[PDB]
C-alpha cells in the first residue's frame, strides 16, 4: 500500500542481488558440494531421471519479504528476541496501526471475546483505556 | 590392418552415402560425448599417482580431481564450529593442515551444474583418433603428476618442480 | 578532542576506497561492520588476461571494524591533543598504512610467482 | 570465430576491476551475474573527510550481464573474423569503454555541484 520511490527500488534490487549471492556462496562449499553431488547419484541410482539435487537457503529462493518478521528489540541491547506479554501486547498494536489506515472502505466490527485470558491486570487496564478513550 | 578398435565410433551421416563401409575406417570420425568422457574417466583413475594428486568426486555425471600440494610449515588456523548459526556465542577451535588441496581438472559427459562438458574425440583416422586420444590423454596425466613443494624462498603463492 | 570508535572507522574505509591501487591491492569485504583488504598476487596490470585466452595462496593485509565483529580487529578510537594534531596524526596514519597497502608485490624468486 | 556469452562478460568484469580508479569511478555491485561500475561524484580526491574533522544524485556509467538478469543490460559476445582481428577488436572496444569510465567529471557550471 505504500508508495516506492527510486531509491527503495534501488534497495530492493540490491537484495535480491545480494540474496543470489548468498545462495551462489552455499553452492560453492565442499561439504554442501559434496552432499548434493552424492545424493544426486543416489536419486539417479534410485531412477533414471535426468535431475539433479541442490541445497539452497529457502529465504533466498523465495526472496526477503518471505520470512521478515517483527522483533521486540530493547533499546541499549543489540540481541533480537522473538518475553510473552509483550508479544500479547504488541500484537494489539498491529491492530491499532491497521485500523487507522487499513479498512477506510468498510465498517469494520470488533469482536473482542475474553481479552482478559493470561493478560496480566495492568494491560487489562491498558487495553481498557484503548477500548473506550 | 583392420581397425583393431575395441572402443565404438562414429562417422559424418552425410559422407557415409557415398562410401563403402570397409572404406569408413580411413575418412574423418568423431567419437561419442559420453564415451569420450568414459575413456577419460577410466583412464584418470587407473593412471593418477596417488601421492600427488587425489580424485574427489567420481560420478556417471560428473568427474572432479584436485591437485595436492604440501605445505612445508604445518599450517595451523582457527575455525569455528558454531560458524554455520548466528545466534549462539561463538566456540575456537585449532586445526593444523599440512596438504593443501587445489582443483586442476574436473569435466563432465553433459550439462551438469558448472562442470564444463567434455568435447569429443575427433580425429581424421581411427589410427589418427587414437593418436588424438593418446596425446591429450598423456598431456592430462602430465599435468596431474607435476611435482609439488611449496617454495622456502617464495613463502607462500604457490609451488616449484621438485 | 579524542575522536570515537565509530568515526573512525568511518576515515580509515572512506580513504582507503578513494584511493587504492587496484593494480596492487583489492577490497573484498565493505560492510559498515567490517572491511578486509587483500593483495593481488598477479603480473603487470595492462591485459595480462587477453593475451592468455588468445593462446587458447590469498593472502591480507589489513582487517578492522568498528566494533567487535567475528575475528576482525578492533579499531583504535583516535586520540590527540586538539584539532591539528588530530589532523596530523589522522593524516601519518594513513599514509604509513596505505603505503603498506599500495606496495608493490615480492617478486619471492625462487617460485617466480607460481 | 566468436567468444562465448559468459566468456565475454567475464573478461570485462576482471579488466574493469584491474585499471579501475578510484579516483573517478566506483564499483557497485561486482557479482558473477552482474556488474555496475558508477562514477564518483565528488570533488578532490586527498584528505577531504579528514579536513571535515578539522573544521568542527548518484549516476551509473557501466551496467553489464553475463545472462538477462533485473534490468542489467546484456553482454555482447565478441566476434572477429580472425582470432587476432578479435583480439584487436576486443582491445579497442575495452578502451573505449574505459576511457569512458574514467573521463573526468564535469565542472557542473552553473550549480557548481551542489
Amino acid at each position: 500500500e505504500s508508495q516506492g520511490n527510486e531509491s527503495d527500488e534501488g534497495i530492493l534490487n540490491n537484495i535480491k542481488s545480494l540474496t543470489d549471492q548468498v545462495n551462489q556462496q552455499i553452492g560453492e562449499m565442499t561439504i554442501i558440494k559434496g552432499f548434493q553431488q552424492e545424493i544426486t547419484s543416489e536419486y539417479r541410482s534410485l531412477k533414471k531421471e535426468e535431475v539433479s539435487i541442490e541445497l539452497k537457503s529457502e529465504m533466498a529462493i523465495k526472496g526477503f519479504f518471505s520470512d521478515i518478521i517483527p522483533y521486540i528489540k530493547k533499546d541499549g541491547d543489540s540481541n533480537y528476541y522473538p518475553g510473552d506479554g509483550r508479544r500479547k501486547m504488541l500484537s494489539y498494536s498491529i491492530y491499532n496501526y491497521l485500523a487507522k489506515k487499513k479498512y477506510e472502505d468498510k465498517i469494520v466490527i470488533y469482536l473482542i471475546e475474553e481479552p482478559e485470558i493470561s493478560l496480566h491486570r495492568s494491560m487489562q487496564i491498558a487495553l481498557s483505556k484503548q477500548l473506550f478513550e | 590392418k583392420l581397425q583393431s578398435h575395441n572402443f565404438n565410433l562414429n562417422y559424418n551421416l552425410l559422407d557415409r552415402i557415398q562410401t563403402h563401409p570397409m572404406l569408413l575406417e580411413t575418412k574423418p570420425c568423431y567419437l561419442s560425448q559420453e564415451e569420450s568422457y568414459k575413456i577419460i574417466r577410466n583412464h584418470i583413475k587407473a593412471n593418477i599417482n596417488p601421492k600427488f594428486a587425489r580424485i574427489t568426486s567420481d560420478y556417471d555425471f560428473c568427474l572432479t580431481v584436485v591437485k595436492v600440494l604440501e605445505l612445508y610449515k604445518p599450517h595451523e588456523y582457527i575455525v569455528d564450529l558454531n560458524a554455520m548459526y548466528k545466534r549462539r556465542k561463538p566456540k575456537l577451535e585449532k586445526r593444523f593442515q599440512t596438504k593443501r588441496e587445489v582443483e586442476i581438472y574436473k569435466v563432465a559427459p553433459k550439462a551438469y551444474q558448472s562442470y564444463p562438458i567434455v568435447e569429443p574425440f575427433s580425429g581424421k583416422d581411427v589410427e589418427d583418433l587414437k593418436s588424438n586420444i593418446k596425446k591429450f590423454l598423456d598431456d592430462l596425466m602430465a599435468k596431474i603428476n607435476e611435482p609439488l613443494v611449496e617454495c622456502k624462498c617464495c613463502k607462500g603463492r604457490g609451488v616449484i618442480l621438485n
